[PDB]
């Protein structure tokens, strides 16, 4: 019922049901199409950062999706870790972070620690790979 | 508790500034008619029918005018694209020879519809012929046109004249079939990432606006070029509304941005032909051949009270910021002719209007409402040929005579203004205005203000109750 | 066995054992050759042409791949799916269509709804997501 | 622990619990920034130095996503597969292989078959999406 | 110039070296010719024919 970014104001409770919104506009854009009509149409001014344009979006989505990829969370919106949250990082109760906080400021507050928390969600994935090849 | 466990959520909406790499997009309805324009070409992509604006309820950004990064990537695509339609045009290093010129004799009607009753072309232009070598030797045939006294200077041995440019950079005949329309561009923005619009109505430069929007990318913005008036854009919405970087710092420029139009009404009452003369293997020379007919002063009429009223609310509103000091414009204090001159283009021709009625008045109290008359105020425009459009960064241009009669009616929908130092008058309470100055950029920070580029992080990071499942 | 496209005239029952031979062929090209020898030749018309060559091919494996993982169908040939046929896209019979159609005629068929099945795709995999959040 | 490439002299049963180092570094670079200062920037000489390099990191990981999603270990580092080891393209024992060789010699000594051995774990994943679906 | 030079390590001069060579440019405007006078080193000009030139 939102559009894209739409509940970007939303606490981070009700802003959770609206995740495939800003999902699915990772690739999509106007850029893909050729022109208004087809000198060197190709090395024009606008005709290069048209071709910027496409690799800045192919990257941009490729940044996420290589973490997804290491993480164990490859096709799924939700994933659930099996990494235990410290408290050290944010020591806040589950109703203090889901009931008024918004996505934005849970981002900033724990910034210091996702470089952090990104090495330990590969490692146990890492772990959980290994403990297989020994056991079936 | 002391059970939580992370969990990734993928989608989130979670932006960050960051700088990219905004590209082009147009409709469709505006190009297509093959006049293959300068700036809105046709390499944009066609633009979305239907564009989307999101309004984010709860959320207050840190807009930012003055540190955009929006201009500075228009002014570079402005002046890439003025350096690339030039490219395969003609250069003039023939036409730099020793010009002999004199008066011109023209003959007119005589009522020449004598409304305006400024003056007559005369005395602006000249003719000037050069030699050409022919067959037989030590004989010349003299080759004629009329330049504008603005496009020719005295060297020596007076009577021998020759073009401003030649010394000091090589011009190039803007080519005739390519127009100077400004199409509106739409900028946008790769796909990850968004652009933030302030919708609030009476909006400064910079601060905390709590009414964002999120487009995909922005309006018509119209690349049209002018120096001391914007022209022929958008207006305001809540009211008339004055930004500037910092209103103590008498060196930055103030805008003044209107919410009610005020219509300008340029025309060159004149008759230019044109006639070819080929100048080197294969390039050819466009020049006024002869003014028949009608013969006056180019000139802009303004209706009178709507300007006298538009400057009162002006002056109400800049009283604000200036509490007991009277409020008065003056003329431009000197400077370059982009300055001094309300400078613009109208069909492929390039005016500069005098624009002294326009800003010579003052407000002392409003102790009376003084009563007048609906009067047109007559503003007398030169017209330049040689044009130097940006100061060293642009390439020079020569723009060839158009055949007829012109005329462009357009907007105002902006004023720059120049505060003035004083150091002394404490008990001479009074300020007093100056228009132009400023750079090219500050005609886009009159449109890019209200938006800014954000790059969306849609991965996002919390703790649940939620453990993976171990398989087994 | 067939090549590129060789099953593309059989039915749908039997064009679907060789799913394979179209799917190792969507990024794999001759296009990541360098030259016939190595001025900015970079900039070359048929330099320019192999650029664009790269980037298309690049673009057009993600946006297939860009909805795999949204469906949580990534890394899987054939993905079942618990989103029901309301016979509204189509109400032929199962023999009809295994028995009776190519893949082309198929997909012509449902070209009106697929903007509409990949949006009912979206939301079945992120109602997953939900339930087992809040349900483990 | 080791930098990138730091086990590539270690044995392969030893060089294995570092994995996640040089899988964290297939598109993360310096090329990403703008430049020090930003006619025609995007045209000098390491303006398309820079370009084709961006490409260049693209390709390269999505050369081995691609065969991560066809065998069906796409999210996973080290993925277990259904395909029995015929010892004709090598028919060393266990202890000579993960406690004896290294990565590159291991590497090295099957590259005659690495052409079919990707053929075979293609076609093993898509009999095992087969059976599920006259399976379900 | 000054007579002494410092001549510290006597290695000789620039002298015999330079040559004041003048010629014809063209001014901003192509139709009057001006003879303008340079410094070229030896190593920069050749002696095509008809000496002195
Ligand atoms: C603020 O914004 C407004 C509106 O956007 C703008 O006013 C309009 O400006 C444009 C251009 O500046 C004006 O458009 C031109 O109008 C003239 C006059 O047309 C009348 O007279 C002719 C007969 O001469 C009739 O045919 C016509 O129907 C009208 O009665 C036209 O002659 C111009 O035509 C040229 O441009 C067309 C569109 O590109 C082409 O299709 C056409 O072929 C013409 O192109 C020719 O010249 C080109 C070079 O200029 C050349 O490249 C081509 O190959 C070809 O030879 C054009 O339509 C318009 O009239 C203005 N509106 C009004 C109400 O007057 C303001 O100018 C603007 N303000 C500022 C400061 O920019
Ligand atoms: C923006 O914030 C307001 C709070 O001022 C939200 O309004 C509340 O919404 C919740 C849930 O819908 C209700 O239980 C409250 O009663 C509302 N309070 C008021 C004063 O209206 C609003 O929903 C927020 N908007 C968005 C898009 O998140
Ligand atoms: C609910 O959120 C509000 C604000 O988002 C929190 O209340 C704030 O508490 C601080 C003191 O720590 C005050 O300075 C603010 O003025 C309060 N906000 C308002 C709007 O008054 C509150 O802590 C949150 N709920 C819980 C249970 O912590
Ligand atoms: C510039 O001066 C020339 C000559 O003085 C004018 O051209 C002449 O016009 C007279 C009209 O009485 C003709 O008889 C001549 O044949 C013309 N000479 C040439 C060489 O064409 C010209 O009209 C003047 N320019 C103006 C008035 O704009
Ligand atoms: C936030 O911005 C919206 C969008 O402009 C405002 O909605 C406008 O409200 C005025 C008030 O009468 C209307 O005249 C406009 O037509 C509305 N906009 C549109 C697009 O229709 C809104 O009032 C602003 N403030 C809040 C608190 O939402
Ligand atoms: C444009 O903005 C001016 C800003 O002054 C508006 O003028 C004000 O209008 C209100 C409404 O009646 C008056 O109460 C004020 O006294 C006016 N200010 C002055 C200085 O006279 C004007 O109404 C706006 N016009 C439009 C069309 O929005
Ligand atoms: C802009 O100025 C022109 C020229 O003054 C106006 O065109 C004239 O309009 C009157 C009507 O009052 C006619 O009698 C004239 O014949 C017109 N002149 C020409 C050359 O056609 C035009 O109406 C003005 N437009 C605006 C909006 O003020
Ligand atoms: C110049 O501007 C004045 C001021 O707007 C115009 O006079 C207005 O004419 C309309 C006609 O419907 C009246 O409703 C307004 O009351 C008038 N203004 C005032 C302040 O009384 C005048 O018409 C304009 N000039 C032209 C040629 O249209
Ligand atoms: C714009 O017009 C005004 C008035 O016509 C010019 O001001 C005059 O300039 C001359 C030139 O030196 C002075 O002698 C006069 O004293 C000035 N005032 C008047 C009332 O004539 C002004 O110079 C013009 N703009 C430009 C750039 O020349
Ligand atoms: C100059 O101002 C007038 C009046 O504000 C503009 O005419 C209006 O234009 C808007 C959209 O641009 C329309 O929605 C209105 O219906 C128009 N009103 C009338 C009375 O025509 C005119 O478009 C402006 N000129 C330019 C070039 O923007
Ligand atoms: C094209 O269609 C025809 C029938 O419409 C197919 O011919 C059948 O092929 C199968 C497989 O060999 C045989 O068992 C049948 O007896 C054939 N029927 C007839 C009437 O000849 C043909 O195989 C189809 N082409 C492909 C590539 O499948
Ligand atoms: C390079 O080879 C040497 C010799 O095999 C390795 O050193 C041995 O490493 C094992 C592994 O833990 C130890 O148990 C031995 O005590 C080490 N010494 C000897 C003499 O065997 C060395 O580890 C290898 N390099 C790397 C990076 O693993
Ligand atoms: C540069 O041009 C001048 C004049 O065109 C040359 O000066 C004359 O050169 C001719 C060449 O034979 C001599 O006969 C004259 O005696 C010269 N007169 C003067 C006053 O100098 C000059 O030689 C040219 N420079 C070069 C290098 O040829
Ligand atoms: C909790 O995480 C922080 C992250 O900086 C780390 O410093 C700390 O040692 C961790 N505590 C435990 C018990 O793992
Ligand atoms: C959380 O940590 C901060 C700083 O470490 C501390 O000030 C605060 O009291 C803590 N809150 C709880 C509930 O432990
Ligand atoms: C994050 O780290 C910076 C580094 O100095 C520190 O200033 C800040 O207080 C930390 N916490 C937050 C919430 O920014
Ligand atoms: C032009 O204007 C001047 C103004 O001094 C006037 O004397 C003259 O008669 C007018 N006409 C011509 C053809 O010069
Ligand atoms: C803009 O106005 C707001 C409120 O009127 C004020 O808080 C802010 O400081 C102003 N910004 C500038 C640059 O004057
Ligand atoms: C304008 O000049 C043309 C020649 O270029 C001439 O035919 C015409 O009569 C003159 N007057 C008008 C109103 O066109
Ligand atoms: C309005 O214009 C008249 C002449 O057009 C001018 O004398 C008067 O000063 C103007 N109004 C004000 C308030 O200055
Ligand atoms: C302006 O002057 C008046 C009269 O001297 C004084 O009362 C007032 O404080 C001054 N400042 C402002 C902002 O009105
Ligand atoms: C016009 O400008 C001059 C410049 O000094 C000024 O003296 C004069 O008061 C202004 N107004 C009029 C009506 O001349
Ligand atoms: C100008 O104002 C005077 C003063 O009342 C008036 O008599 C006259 O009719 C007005 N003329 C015009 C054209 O408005
Ligand atoms: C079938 O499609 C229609 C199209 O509007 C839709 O309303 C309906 O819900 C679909 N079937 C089911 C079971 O949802
Ligand atoms: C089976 O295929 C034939 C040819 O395509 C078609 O005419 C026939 O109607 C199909 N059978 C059914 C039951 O639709
Ligand atoms: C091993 O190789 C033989 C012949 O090269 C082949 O028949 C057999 O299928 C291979 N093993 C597997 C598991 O495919
Ligand atoms: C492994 O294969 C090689 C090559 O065929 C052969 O010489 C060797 O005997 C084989 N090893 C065993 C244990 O069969
Ligand atoms: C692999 O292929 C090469 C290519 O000639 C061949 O020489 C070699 O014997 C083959 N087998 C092995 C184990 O290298
Ligand atoms: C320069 O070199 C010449 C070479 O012959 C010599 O005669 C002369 O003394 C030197 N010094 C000066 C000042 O000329």
């Amino acid at each position: 019922i939102f559009g894209f970014l739409g509940a970007a104001g939303s606490t981070m409770g009700a802003a959770s049901n609206t995740l495939t919104v800003q999902a699915r506009q990772l690739l999509s854009g106007i850029v893909q199409q050729q022109s208004n009509l087809p000198h060197l149409l190709q090395l024009t001014v606008w005709g290069i950062k048209q071709l910027q344009a496409r690799v800045l979006a192919v990257e941009r989505y490729l940044e996420v999706q290589k973490f997804l990829g290491l993480w164990g969370c490859s096709g799924k919106i939700i994933c659930c870790t099996a990494v235990p949250w410290n408290s050290t990082w944010s020591n806040k109760s589950f109703e203090q972070i889901w009931n008024n906080m918004t996505w934005i400021e849970w981002e900033r507050e724990i910034s210091n620690y996702t470089s952090q928390i990104y090495d330990i969600l590969t490692e146990s994935q890492f772990q959980q790979d290994i403990n297989e090849v020994d056991l079936l | 508790a002391e059970n939580l466990w992370v969990t990734v959520y993928y989608g989130v909406p979670v932006w960050k500034d960051a700088d990219t790499t905004l590209f082009c997009a147009s409709d469709a309805k505006a190009h297509e008619t093959e006049a293959h324009n300068i700036w809105a070409t046709h390499a944009c992509v066609p633009t979305d029918p239907n564009p989307q604006e999101i309004y984010m309820e709860n959320v207050t950004e840190n807009f930012n005018m003055w540190k955009n990064n929006m201009v500075e990537q228009m002014q570079e695509d402005i002046i890439s694209l003025w350096d690339q339609s030039l490219k395969p045009c003609v250069k003039l290093t023939p036409l730099c020879v020793t010009l002999s010129c004199t008066n011109v004799t023209l003959t007119n009607v005589n009522y020449t519809n004598n409304f305006p009753n400024i003056g007559n072309i005369t005395d602006e232009v000249r003719n000037c012929s050069f030699n050409v070598t022919t067959e037989i030797r030590d004989k010349k045939q003299k080759v004629y046109a009329l330049f504008y006294k603005l496009d020719i200077v005295q060297m020596e041995n007076k009577n021998s004249y020759r073009l401003i440019n030649c010394n000091t950079s090589v011009c190039k005949q803007a080519c005739p079939k390519i127009s100077f329309d400004p199409i509106p561009i739409h900028y946008c923005t790769p796909a990850g990432y968004a652009i933030l619009k302030c919708n609030e109505k009476n909006f400064n430069g910079t601060g905390p606006c709590k009414n964002v929007s999120s487009v995909q990318c922005t309006h018509g913005i119209k690349p049209v070029v002018s120096t001391q008036l914007l022209l022929n854009g958008s207006l305001a919405e809540g009211e008339i509304i004055i930004r500037s970087e910092n209103l103590t710092n008498n060196a930055k420029t103030i805008i003044v941005h209107l919410n009610k139009s005020v219509e300008i009404n340029c025309t060159r009452p004149s008759n230019n032909t044109r006639t070819s003369v080929t100048i080197g293997p294969g390039q050819v020379f466009y020049r006024t051949g002869d003014i028949i007919g009608d013969i006056r002063k180019a000139y802009c009429e303004i209706n009178g009270t709507k300007w006298n009223e538009t400057l009162k609310q002006v002056v109400g509103k800049l009283k604000e910021h200036f509490p007991n000091k009277t409020i008065s414009f003056q003329p431009p204090s000197g400077g370059d002719l982009e300055i001094t001159m309300h400078h613009f283009n109208c069909r492929g021709e390039f005016f500069y209007c005098n624009t002294t009625q326009l800003f010579n008045s003052t407000w002392i109290n409003s102790t009376t409402i003084k009563e007048y008359n609906d009067t047109i105020i007559y503003l007398p425009c030169k017209i330049k040929q040689i044009i130097n459009m940006w100061q060293g960064v642009g390439q020079c241009m020569y723009a060839p005579p158009i055949r007829g009669k012109i005329n462009c009616v357009s907007n105002i929908t902006g004023i720059l203004l120049t505060r003035d130092g004083g150091d002394a008058n404490a008990t001479n309470d009074t300020e007093t205005f100056r228009p132009g100055g400023g750079n090219i950029k500050d005609n886009w920070r009159s449109e890019l203000y209200k938006y800014k580029v954000v790059q969306i992080e849609p991965l996002g990071i919390a703790p649940t109750k939620c453990k993976r499942r171990v398989v087994e």
